[PDB]
């Protein structure tokens, strides 16, 4: 059970890092902006930095905090 | 003129200027005996053809590894030989 | 401008090091750089070490173009001297490689060609999408 | 070899020029700026991928603009 | 001729330049347009060869610098004795320097801190301290708080009188760049009146105040019923009651009748039995004749009369079978460049840091050292890393001469540019001799893993196996072990007693430095630290020789001597600076010192240090596992790493916590270091200009604008972060071991 | 296409360094970036090397399948599967020492052998596949499936 | 004092003052209300 | 002889085919057409 479940998720995080890393490659080789102008999309690259942010907010609390907590109890 | 005093781009005699001499390249004749190098030179023969050295190579070390690995008995490699021992249970009875 | 025609000029006065023509130059090309001093004097090589150039013409026989113009642009701001250097192959056809008109190429000499040079700006370059499955790159239209 | 493409953005201040240890680059004639000249790139086969030509250039991003490509042995710093 | 040569009033004391920050140099003397420009000014802080460029002004701040440096340890040194006087158990530790634990720092009961004051024995609850410096106290006769509080009263005003010194120095009457480039003088005095009456005034007071308290203390007396120094130096009958050969007085000395000093000045070799530190008596002999040797040393060079000798005398004129000729403008590039002193001297202090562990170690100086073996292994494990940092800023500082302060045109010397020349022989011959002996010492390592993973511990590398024995170190502990019977015989017992032979100097129940074996292991692993050291040395050795110009960049000394890369091109150029050689190197370093001191540990543990029984046997803290266990790197990750580190974790609740703390810390911070190392200033950039954008969404955009690291800065803040945080790792191990087990 | 190996790429094959050996490598399933290519012939490529990850994961279940029947107790592991240990496959390793084959010698098998920690056993045998047979079925069907 | 003030003004000797006041406040707290897991005091 | 084809094929896998491998994939490595 250790061996299965270790094994699953170390490929679900590989595969997840690549599942992100071709949507990287997708935005570089194969997006047109032209052609999905102010759709779902395109909307992502309008407010990335707002994306981006908050995910570097909700990161950041939650490593300042548990990692607050930890070093508390140690 | 590449002897001459610190002039080292005879471009004609580009081989002085690139640095292509051979340090140690003696063209002194054969010095074995001729006899000696006949007889390498007739029994070694066989193993100059290059395409027909490399196959021979691949199809005679594979031959002779696939060959003294099984016919070696219990007592150069001890993986041949087995257990020789009564083998122990496992944790919580075996599992 | 004609190329200045490198001679079999002499060369510095260096007591050897190992930085030279190893086999960039017995089978590929190898550089050549000339340069004008009014007196001897002693100056860093870019091959490791401080060679002594000579009065008058020098010449130096170096692996690849950087070191060349490492030295010239050494020379031309610290000697103030006017280099030139080139590029020989091992089956001769020396090339005349460093000024290529005569002034250096700060100076906007007429008669060079815009070559290398886009008439738009650097943001306006289409996405991969447009030049893909072709052989072209997003950056030369 | 390398790909130096350079930009109409560029206005002639000969940086790119003065930093290039290969001399890829060479300013020419041209009328798009206050100084009347622009930074060509004909001898792209002996780039070797530096950008000290675009880590001069004063502009708001570039003007000059090194795009790595096929690495031969100029390009690949290679003294041997 | 030396005169004094001095200016007055060169710069003006004033405030003006504490308000504008960055005043020091150009393109920080305008404003943070960045939050680079904090990085950059604290950088370039102490870089006096780029704020001005004259070695006047840079030598005059960097006397001043010495100054303000002294006036720190000066008042670390006060610090250090007052806490030994109100804060420490050291009377306690005299009475009894075998059950009570050095401890001189006590901690505030504010947040539950206050179980770090641990029964360190004596009456006393707080920290067991590990400097030795009870130790040293010990080694000077103190027996008295009132002693240390008052040399600390004397150490604050020491420290006054050095910042003192450096503001006199700088601001007020300078010395000009005449007084610094004769060195003659400076070594003249820096050897016979620094070093050589150093020795001479210490001798004096051992002669004077150690030796005999120190005899007091062996024989059995209360340290408040001892009498103070200056008893033994007024009252003649007291001290030659104690040593009679100083009845006669110095007409022994005058009439060169020194045979009768022979009391308090014997030769007497090896470890004093009575308390296992050396005999002060050799101590102060020795202090004695180092003195009369700096003495006559510092008289050799000519400064301001006829005789002596001139450096550049010496060196042009020092013709010799393998390049003689050339040792001709060294004078000069010493004598017009301090990072080419800085270099050499940073080279031989830290040289001599590491001969400092090797010698405190084997031959224990203060009483009672050997058996607190805290003090030991804090010791050499501390002298060790100060060593191999300063080997590496000998490198720093090598570099940064080769960048800057090297003109073949003014300043030409034959042997550099002769190894400049053939430099690639150098490191190619380096390179193959560091995988040959990374095959050969870390390869035979591997090979016993797999041997003994395959249940072949015949073919194992150990002495029970395929013998590698070190001969060479065997034989010369037979000759050191028989040295002081034909070769020394004014010694009656060896030099160490790391040799050989039935000596086994314990004080109590502990061992203190029973002979040293050396078997396979210690080959292997000695093996190793030759291996260490010389990929160090190439790593440092290649930037040196490469901080000007190479195949790859021949114009690297236009870019300087730390900066990041010449660009992806070439290939790629990403760490070709010699700042990325000493970086990469101090890493190396780190796998160099920290398997030094492994190997110390573990082989003082395992072979060494122990109790000692009623009956004659001795039983180890490991158990003699080196020569079985060190020999693999299991052994090393079970025997050494997950044995050891039992104490670190079993620290928590006992006065050790705060070791089982900065355990995990350390391990934490060594980590941390590993997101700059691996890392690069453009992610991060990106995503900072996405949090600023968030910043702009508040209207709290900072006017400082935030950049990522330099690259640079990325791999400085890296190495430090992991050096930081795999020693302390090392350290909270290394104490809470050692501490709780010994 | 090229001349030197990367076949796929004339800027690695024009390459005289050893860049062009691992680029070459690496660069070998990108498709998109490769010389004279197309969509169509993208997605031809995309399709045969699906096809071929198909084979490449029939033939590893069939290895497993045949090194379980060959050398696996799975016979004995479906009497008494809570104390019996699971078989891998065996070992023949010529640097073992004889210490080394008897303590890899598990599970009640003629000689050294490794456990299978991966759960075929407890799956196959949940699913049916109770002889050594089935297991011998199974692998030769995988086998074709590869084919 | 003048340029005093503005070296005490600057960055690093601020925090070092704010951040020893500050830590002084916390520290004198925790002596003062020792070993606090809750608010009690509504 | 079925306890003997583990020692007739880990050798032939492991050695040889890895032999034969390199050998050929170095020849295509520096190949020129
Ligand atoms: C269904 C699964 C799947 C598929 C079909 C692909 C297919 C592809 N990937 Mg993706 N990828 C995947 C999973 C997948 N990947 C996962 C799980 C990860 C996360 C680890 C990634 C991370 C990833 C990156 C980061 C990149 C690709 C790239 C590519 C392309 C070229 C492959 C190459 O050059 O290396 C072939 C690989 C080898 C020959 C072996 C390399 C050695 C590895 C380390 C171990 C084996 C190709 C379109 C590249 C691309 O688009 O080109 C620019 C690229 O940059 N992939
Ligand atoms: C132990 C190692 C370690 C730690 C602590 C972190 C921590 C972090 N990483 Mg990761 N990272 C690591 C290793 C580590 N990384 C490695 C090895 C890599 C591979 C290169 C990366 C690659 C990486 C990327 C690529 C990214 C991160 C990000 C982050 C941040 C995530 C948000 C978060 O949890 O912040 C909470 C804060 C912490 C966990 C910091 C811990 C320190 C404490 C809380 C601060 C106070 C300490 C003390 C009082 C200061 C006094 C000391 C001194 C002044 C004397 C945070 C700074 C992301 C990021 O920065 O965006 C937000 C991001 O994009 N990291
Ligand atoms: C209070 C008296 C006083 C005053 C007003 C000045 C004023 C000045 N000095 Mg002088 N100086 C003094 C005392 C004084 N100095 C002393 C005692 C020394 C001997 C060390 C020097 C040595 C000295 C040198 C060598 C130089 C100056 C320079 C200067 C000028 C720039 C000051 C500046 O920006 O640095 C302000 C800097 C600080 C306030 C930092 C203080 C650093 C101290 C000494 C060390 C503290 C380290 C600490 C213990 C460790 C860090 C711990 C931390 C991590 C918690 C300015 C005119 C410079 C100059 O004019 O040249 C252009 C110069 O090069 N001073
Ligand atoms: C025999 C006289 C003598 C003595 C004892 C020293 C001793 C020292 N010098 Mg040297 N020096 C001398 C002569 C002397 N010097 C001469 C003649 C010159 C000119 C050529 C120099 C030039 C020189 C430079 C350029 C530097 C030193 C430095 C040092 C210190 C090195 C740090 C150390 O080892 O700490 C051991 C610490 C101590 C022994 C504590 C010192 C306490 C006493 C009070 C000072 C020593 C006497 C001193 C010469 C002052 C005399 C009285 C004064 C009022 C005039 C050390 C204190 C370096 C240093 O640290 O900078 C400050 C440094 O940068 N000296
Ligand atoms: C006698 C000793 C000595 C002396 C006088 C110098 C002097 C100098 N060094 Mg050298 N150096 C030394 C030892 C020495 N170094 C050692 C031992 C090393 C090996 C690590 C180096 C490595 C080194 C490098 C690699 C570089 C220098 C540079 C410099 C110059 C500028 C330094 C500066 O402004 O930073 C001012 C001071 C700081 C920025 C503070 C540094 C902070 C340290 C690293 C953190 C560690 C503190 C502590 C142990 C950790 C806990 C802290 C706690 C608060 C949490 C200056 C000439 C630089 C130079 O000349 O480049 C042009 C340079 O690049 N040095
Ligand atoms: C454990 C981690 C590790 C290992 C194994 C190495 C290995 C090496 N480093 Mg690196 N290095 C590392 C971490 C490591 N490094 C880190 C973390 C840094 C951070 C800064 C560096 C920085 C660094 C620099 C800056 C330098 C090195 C150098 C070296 C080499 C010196 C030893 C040598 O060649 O002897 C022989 C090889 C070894 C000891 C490596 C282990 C191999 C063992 C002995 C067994 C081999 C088995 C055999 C070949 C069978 C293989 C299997 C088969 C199927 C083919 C070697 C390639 C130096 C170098 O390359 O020049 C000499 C150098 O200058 N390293
Ligand atoms: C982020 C994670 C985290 C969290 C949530 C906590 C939480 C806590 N820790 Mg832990 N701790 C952490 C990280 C963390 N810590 C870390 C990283 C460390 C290692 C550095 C520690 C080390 C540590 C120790 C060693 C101790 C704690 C203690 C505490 C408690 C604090 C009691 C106290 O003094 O506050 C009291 C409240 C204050 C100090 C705030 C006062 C603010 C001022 C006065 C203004 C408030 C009034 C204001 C004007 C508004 C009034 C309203 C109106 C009238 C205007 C609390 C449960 C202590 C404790 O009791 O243990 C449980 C304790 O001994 N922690
Ligand atoms: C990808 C699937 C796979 C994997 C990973 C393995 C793995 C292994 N096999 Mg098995 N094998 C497989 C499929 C597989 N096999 C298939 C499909 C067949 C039927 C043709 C065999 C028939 C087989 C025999 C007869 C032997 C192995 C052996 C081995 C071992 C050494 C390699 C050699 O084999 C040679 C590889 C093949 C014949 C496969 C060609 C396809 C190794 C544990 C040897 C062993 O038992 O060592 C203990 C051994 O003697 N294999
Ligand atoms: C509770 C529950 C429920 C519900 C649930 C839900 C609703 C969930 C959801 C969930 C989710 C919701 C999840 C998600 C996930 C996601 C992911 C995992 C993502 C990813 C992404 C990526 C990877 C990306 C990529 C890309 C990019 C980057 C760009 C371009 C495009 C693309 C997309 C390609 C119920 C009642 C039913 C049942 C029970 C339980
Ligand atoms: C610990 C410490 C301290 C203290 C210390 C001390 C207290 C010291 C002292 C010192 C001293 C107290 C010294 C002295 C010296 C002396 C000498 C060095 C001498 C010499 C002599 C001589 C050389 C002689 C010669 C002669 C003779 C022989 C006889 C007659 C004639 C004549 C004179 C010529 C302090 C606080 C700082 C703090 C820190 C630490
Ligand atoms: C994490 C990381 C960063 C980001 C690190 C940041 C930008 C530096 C840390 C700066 C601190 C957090 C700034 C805040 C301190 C200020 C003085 C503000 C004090 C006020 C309160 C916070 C107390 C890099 O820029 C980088 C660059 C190159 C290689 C690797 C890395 C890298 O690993």
């Amino acid at each position: 059970q250790a061996a299965l479940y270790t094994h699953h998720q170390y490929i679900a995080g590989f595969i997840m890092t690549g599942a992100f890393a071709h949507g990287a490659i997708f935005f570089i080789r194969d997006y047109n902006p032209e052609q999905n102008e102010d759709n779902v999309l395109a909307r992502m690259l309008d407010h990335k930095e707002a994306i981006i942010s908050h995910l570097s907010w909700a990161s950041l609390f939650l490593g300042f905090h548990t990692l607050g907590l930890y070093v508390h109890n140690d | 003129k590449y002897g001459d005093k610190s002039v080292y781009f005879d471009l004609e005699d580009l081989g002085n200027t690139t640095g292509q001499w051979d340090v140690y390249g003696s063209d002194a004749p054969s010095p074995y005996n001729p006899l000696q190098s006949k007889f390498f030179e007739t029994f070694a023969a066989p193993f100059t053809k290059r395409g027909l050295l490399l196959k021979f190579l691949i199809l005679g070390g594979g031959s002779l590894l696939t060959y003294v690995s099984a016919n070696s008995t219990g007592d150069v490699l001890p993986i041949k030989r087995g257990p020789q021992e009564p083998p122990k249970l496992g944790p919580r009875g075996k599992l | 401008t004609p190329p200045q025609l490198d001679p079999n000029t002499p060369s510095p006065i260096f007591a050897g090091s190992t930085g030279g023509l190893l086999r960039k130059a017995q089978v590929e090309e190898f550089y050549v750089i000339t340069w004008n001093s009014p007196k001897e004097q002693i100056f860093e090589m870019p091959t490791g070490g401080a060679a002594i150039m000579r009065e008058g013409p020098n010449l130096l026989k170096l692996a690849r173009k950087e070191q060349c113009l490492a030295l010239g642009t050494r020379l031309r701001s610290k000697y103030k001297i006017t280099y030139q250097f080139y590029r020989v192959f091992p089956n001769g056809e020396v090339q005349y490689l460093h000024p290529k008109d005569g002034v250096y190429p700060e100076k906007a000499n007429p008669g060079r060609e815009g070559v290398g040079l886009n008439m738009r700006s650097i943001g306006k370059n289409v996405s991969p999408i447009e030049v893909k499955f072709t052989g072209k790159q997003s950056y030369d239209l | 070899s390398h790909s130096v493409k350079i930009y109409d953005t560029c206005i002639g201040c000969t940086q790119c020029v003065r930093a290039c240890p290969t001399d890829v680059l060479e300013m020419i004639p041209w009328d798009g700026c206050k100084a009347k000249q622009i930074a060509s790139a004909p001898r792209t086969e002996d780039c070797v991928g530096c950008k000290r030509c675009e880590s001069a250039c004063p502009t708001d991003f570039l003007s000059v603009r090194v795009y790595l490509w096929h690495e031969t042995t100029r390009s690949m710093g290679l003294a041997y | 001729e030396v005169k004094i040569l001095v200016d007055r009033d060169p710069i003006k004391t004033s405030f003006e330049e504490w308000a504008k920050p960055g005043h020091f140099s150009r393109t920080i003397a305008k404003g943070p347009d960045t939050t680079t420009w904090i990085w950059n000014l604290h950088a370039d802080a102490h870089d006096f060869d780029s704020h001005t460029s004259d070695l006047e002004e840079i030598s005059r701040k960097v006397f001043s610098a010495h100054f303000g440096q002294l006036s720190i340890i000066f008042l670390w040194l006060s610090g250090m004795y007052f806490h030994g006087a109100r804060f420490s158990n050291y009377e306690a530790w005299l009475s009894d320097p075998t059950h009570i634990g050095p401890s001189a720092q006590v901690v505030w009961p504010i947040v539950g801190q206050e179980i770090l004051n641990g029964d360190v024995g004596g009456g006393f609850r707080g920290i067991q301290i590990t400097s030795g410096f009870f130790q040293i106290w010990r080694a000077s006769g103190i027996t008295s708080e009132l002693q240390l509080y008052c040399t600390a009263i004397g150490a604050l005003v020491f420290a006054a009188l050095m910042l003192f010194a450096g503001w006199f120095h700088y601001h007020k009457a300078a010395p000009k760049l005449a007084w610094f480039q004769d060195v003659e003088s400076m070594l003249n005095h820096h050897l016979a009146g620094l070093l050589g009456l150093g020795s001479l005034s210490w001798a004096g007071h051992q002669v004077h105040v150690s030796l005999p308290i120190n005899q007091f203390l062996n024989a059995g007396v209360d340290p408040k019923e001892i009498p103070l120094p200056h008893e033994f130096i007024l009252n003649r009958d007291l001290l030659a009651q104690l040593y009679p050969s100083f009845a006669e007085g110095a007409t022994p000395f005058f009439t060169l009748n020194w045979s009768k000093y022979s009391e308090f000045l014997t030769f007497r070799g090896g470890l004093d039995p009575v308390t296992g530190g050396l005999w002060l008596t050799d101590i102060a002999h020795h202090h004695l004749a180092i003195a009369i040797l700096f003495l006559i040393a510092g008289h050799m060079y000519r400064t301001n009369w006829g005789i002596g000798h001139g450096i550049k005398d010496i060196l042009e004129a020092h013709k010799g079978p393998f390049t003689g000729q050339g040792h001709k403008g060294l004078y000069e590039i010493l004598t017009t460049s301090w990072h080419a002193q800085l270099s050499l001297n940073l080279a031989m202090l830290g040289s001599l840091t590491i001969i400092v562990a090797h010698h405190m170690y084997s031959m224990p100086p203060y009483p009672y050292l050997a058996t607190d073996y805290a003090t030991q292994l804090s010791l050499f494990t501390h002298h060790m890393w100060i060593g191999g940092f300063l080997i590496v800023g000998a490198a720093a500082h090598a570099a940064i001469f080769m960048v800057r302060d090297y003109d073949p045109t003014n300043r030409y010397n034959d042997l550099l540019d002769r190894v400049l020349r053939h430099r690639d022989a150098i490191i190619s011959h380096l390179n193959w001799v560091c995988i040959f002996l990374g095959f050969h010492s870390f390869g035979l390592y591997i090979h016993n893993d797999t041997m003994s993973a395959l249940g072949r511990p015949q073919d194992m590398f150990s002495d029970t196996a395929i013998q590698l024995q070190p001969v060479f170190a065997q034989w010369i502990q037979n000759t050191h072990a028989l040295a002081p019977g034909v070769t020394a015989p004014g010694e009656t017992a060896s030099t160490s007693l790391t040799w050989g032979g039935g000596e086994l100097v314990a004080v109590g129940g502990k061992v203190a430095l029973l002979p040293i074996p050396l078997g396979t292991a210690d080959f292997l692993v000695h093996h190793i630290h030759a291996f260490t050291i010389h990929v160090t040395v190439l790593i440092l050795l290649k930037g040196v020789l490469f901080a000007r110009s190479s195949r790859l960049i021949p114009d690297k000394a236009n870019l300087g001597f730390r900066f990041p890369c010449d660009g992806p091109g070439r290939g790629g150029t990403c760490q070709v600076s010699a700042w990325d050689h000493v970086f990469l190197g101090l890493f190396w370093m780190y796998n160099a010192i920290s398997v030094v001191i492994f190997h110390f540990s573990w082989k003082m543990q395992s072979d060494v240090w122990g109790s000692i029984s009623d009956q004659g046997v001795v039983t180890h803290i490991t158990g003699g596992n080196f020569a079985q266990s060190s020999i693999t790197i299991n052994g090393w990750l079970r025997d050494f790493l997950w044995a050891q580190a039992s104490q670190v974790i079993q620290s928590y609740g006992s006065s050790l916590s705060a070791y089982g703390l900065f355990f995990l810390g350390a391990h934490f911070v060594w980590a941390f270091s590993l997101m700059f190392l691996f890392s690069g200033r453009g992610y991060w950039q990106e995503l900072i200009e996405s949090i600023v954008w968030a910043h702009n969404k508040l209207k709290v955009a900072p006017a400082t604008q935030p950049r990522a690291l330099s690259i640079i800065q990325g791999r400085a803040v890296g190495v430090t972060h992991y050096l930081l945080g795999g020693i302390a790792t090392t350290w909270a191990f290394f104490l809470a071991r050692i501490i709780a087990v010994g | 296409m090229a001349l030197r190996f990367p076949r796929f790429s004339q800027g690695l094959a024009q390459d005289p360094t050893t860049r062009r050996i691992w680029f070459g490598i690496a660069t070998a399933h990108d498709f998109e970036s490769h010389d004279d290519i197309t969509e169509e012939r993208l997605y031809q490529n995309i399709f045969a090397s699906h096809f071929g990850q198909l084979a490449i994961i029939f033939l590893w279940t069939s290895g497993n399948l045949f090194h379980v029947a060959w050398q696996g107790n799975f016979e004995t592991w479906v009497q008494d599967p809570l104390h019996v240990r699971p078989i891998a496959h065996a070992i023949w390793d010529p640097h073992f020492g004889q210490p080394a084959v008897e303590a890899f010698t598990r599970g009640g098998a003629l000689g050294p052998v490794n456990i299978a920690y991966s759960g075929v056993y407890q799956w196959w045998y949940t699913i049916g596949l109770r002889t050594n047979e089935d297991l011998y079925t199974g692998a030769l069907f995988l086998l074709f499936l590869s084919a | 004092m003048r340029d005093l003030k503005t070296y005490l003004s600057v960055a690093p000797v601020l925090s070092t003052l704010w951040f020893g006041s500050l830590a002084g406040l916390l520290i004198e707290i925790n002596r003062l209300f020792p070993d606090a897991l809750t608010f009690p005091f509504f | 002889t079925f306890n003997n084809l583990p020692s007739i094929f880990v050798p032939l896998v492991g050695l040889v085919f890895p032999a034969i491998a390199m050998a050929s994939l170095f020849l295509h490595i520096q190949k020129n057409k």
